[PDB]
DNA sequence: ATCAGAATCCCGGTGCCGAGGCCGCTCAATTGGTCGTAGACAGCTCTAGCACCGCTTAAACGCACGTACGCGCTGTCCCCCGCGTTTTAACCGCCAAGG
């Protein structure tokens, strides 16, 4: 089953911090963070042992 | 809170016009404001091609007359002529 | 006047051989002329139009090639 | 308002502005918005009376989407010119082939 | 003689015409024609002959085009012989009515 | 007992032509864009009025092509419609090659 | 997948149409050429969001795509 | 390098068409990249359609190109015939399409 | 009033440097140059309007080159425009 | 034709909900005033569109005539309509045992 969670990150472009929110599809290997406030969307693949922190490392990475 | 266009206000009154006596749906008066939207966006568009046809940049109401008889057919165009030129006559005649 | 009846029908045949086609039947030719016809009579109305508005009593190539654009039935080779 | 001073129904500076925003030309003179205008006004008004003669039909008041396409599908010009236009909650014409007719 | 129950005549000439590069509806005639239809809506037009030879050019590819078609419609109907009801429907699909 | 074949289907062609609401219902064709669109990117969250709008001009684009097969059909001295029907209605638009 | 496409609703499609009497490879025929249709809208559309840095497709880009492709939709404001 | 083309190090004025964007109406203002982007873009698909009618005119032992080559080397392209659909050349013609129904057998 | 003459040369002579050209060949070839050039431009332009966008620059033209080239077309024109871009942009 | 009976139409009914009125804002249309060149216009020049004809000839027209695809008919055989029978997509309420 799915894992809807919010977290406590802040979005790398609206600044908003606690408005991030990590869906983690572990059937499909893809997860997706949401920005809760301006509405962007950014995915990676994920493995069995992710946690929102692991993809929001990613998204950080993506960006620089 | 940004400001959003629509045309609902104007076309409505021109409905109350036509029909006092006639409601009319909300997604039916965009679809009336997308339909202004497509006929304008052609005449704008065979008018830039007037322009770049003529070499000029200059947009008069001559230009807005044939292309308009370019785009639609003949009997409703010329109509729609007739009434075009008579509210030009009555605008441009007073101030 | 009768130009209509100008179009020969073995240019029909013609027509229709590099169109592909082999048998032809002899109620053809009269609905060929009057689909060309206002086939014609559009283009040439739109034609003159772009030339009314060109102040100009002579219609050029440019002239047909951008009512032809117009009608997205659009052709090159001689520029426009 | 202009539109006022030509006794008509659109507005013309509005038109006026999206004419300079459009990149339409360089510079825009004074009363082609107003022929645009009227043309427009015109144009709606013999739609919708269509229209309206639609909802006379069904004997509806108010205009759904349906008596609209039937509008348009009805008159010859209007069709010909909204060839490619389809139009959402649209339906098409109630038409039946009678060669499937049954005997 | 050689008379030949038939076959090679016009599928002969198909390839000579698809071989071929250049018009076939002669030019005088179909310019008269032009030049009625142009006395119809404004009077007294003069004309260079590019524009006409376009004309010609675009006609003829229409009516190529309409042949195509309504080609593909006979040898759906299981046939070789045409009809205009063929040429209808191609017009009809092609939404130019 | 039994009713004679052709009429219930005329008679909810009648009645088809009434209501133009959405024949494809929401879910399946959701997923089906869905799983389409993923072939193309990846996190793609869709406005669903945009999906409306992909059901819309889908179910009307595929209602016209089929009354332009029907009336193939129809010229093909035939009722049912075929395949290749559909094919010669395609080959004159000219969506394939 | 595709095979979500269920018989009736082509048939629904037909009758909507006003086709009467129905064949067998229809079915399949109808969702590959759905399917391609299909392709060429949200590829172009998926092109639009693209150049919008954004991750969600708009509806605008949609009609706009549609626009694109000569198939002018009214309705959602376009 | 004096000369922004052979800056690129292509075959097209792209001053030409920053001029052609100015005198467009097309946006207010046009930027550096783009008028070397979209030359470079025209560029390539005249090299490539010109490489289909390099071939298509070898087909006949003629150097010189006609309007009937560059015809068949669209129409026996997939791309560029899907690319020009709506689109006619001047003494074009069209493929040969002799049906199998039409062969004396 | 300049056509692309020479132009059309030297791309042939770097593809197939022994063809020769007709005249009307080179014609429906600066049509066909012409129509590109302005189908791609007036997308680009609605680029512009449909994104509020001021100006154009080159990310914009590759966004509109795949909006009117299918796939193998559009992404050899977008590896051949990025290399421009790299050469130009070294010097 | 002709009756029985499915199928649909069509008339109060009520409900609920959004179309439309309405009302207090503020930002673009306006109003007015100031440069300026694009174009409306006068006018110069030479091209080309037009008309005409004489000569050449290949192209159309009419007919002779067989003939063979188009078609009406036929039998046939089969496979979609449809109505019936489950049946599963789709969508809300309980046991796991681990925390
Ligand atoms: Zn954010």
């Amino acid at each position: 089953i799915k894992q809807k969670l919010e977290t406590q990150f802040t979005c790398l472009f609206c600044n908003h911090d606690n408005s991030v929110v990590c869906t983690l599809d572990k059937k499909n290997s893809i997860g997706l963070l949401e920005c809760k406030k301006c509405n962007l969307s950014f995915q990676a693949p994920i493995n069995s042992l992710s946690q929102p922190i692991d993809i929001y490392s990613d998204w950080i990475d993506a960006c620089e | 809170r940004s400001r959003k266009e629509s045309y609902s206000i104007y076309v409505y009154k021109v409905l109350k016009q036509v029909h006092p006596d006639t409601g009319i749906s909300s997604k039916a008066m965009g679809i009336m404001n997308s339909f202004v939207n497509d006929i304008f966006e052609r005449i704008a568009g065979e008018a830039s091609r007037l322009a770049h046809y003529n070499k000029r940049s200059t947009i008069t109401s001559r230009e807005i007359q044939t292309a308009v008889r370019l785009l639609l057919p003949g009997e409703l165009a010329k109509h729609a002529v007739s009434e075009g030129t008579k509210a030009v006559t009555k605008y441009t005649s007073a101030k | 006047r009768d130009n209509i009846q100008g179009i020969t029908k073995p240019a029909i045949r013609r027509l229709a051989r590099r169109g592909g086609v082999k048998r032809i039947s002899g109620l053809i030719y009269e609905e060929t002329r009057g689909v060309l016809k206002v086939f014609l009579e559009n283009v040439i109305r739109d034609a003159v139009t772009y030339t009314e508005h060109a102040k100009r009593k002579t219609v050029t190539a440019m002239d047909v090639v951008y009512a032809l654009k117009r009608q997205g039935r659009t052709l090159y080779g001689f520029g426009g | 308002t202009r539109s006022s001073r030509a006794g008509l129904q659109f507005p013309v500076g509005r038109v006026h502005r999206l004419l300079r925003k459009g990149n339409y030309s360089e510079r825009v003179g004074a009363g082609a918005p107003v022929y645009l205008a009227a043309v427009l006004e015109y144009l709606t008004a013999e739609i919708l009376e269509l229209a309206g003669n639609a909802a006379r039909d069904n004997k509806k008041t108010r205009i759904i989407p349906r008596h609209l396409q039937l509008a348009i599908r009805n008159d010859e010009e209007l069709n010909k010119l909204l060839g490619r236009v389809t139009i959402a909650q649209g339906g098409v014409l109630p038409n039946i082939q009678a060669v499937l007719l049954p005997k | 003689p050689h008379r030949y129950r038939p076959g090679t005549v016009a599928l002969r000439e198909i390839r000579r015409y698809q071989k071929s590069t250049e018009l076939l509806i002669r030019k005088l005639p179909f310019q008269r024609l032009v030049r009625e239809i142009a006395q119809d809506f404004k009077t007294d037009l003069r004309f260079q002959s590019a524009a006409i030879g376009a004309l010609q050019e675009a006609s003829e590819a229409y009516l190529v085009g309409l042949f195509e078609d309504t080609n593909l419609c006979a040898i759906h109907a299981k046939r070789v012989t045409i009809m205009p009801k063929d040429i209808q429907l191609a017009r009809r699909i092609r939404g130019e009515r």
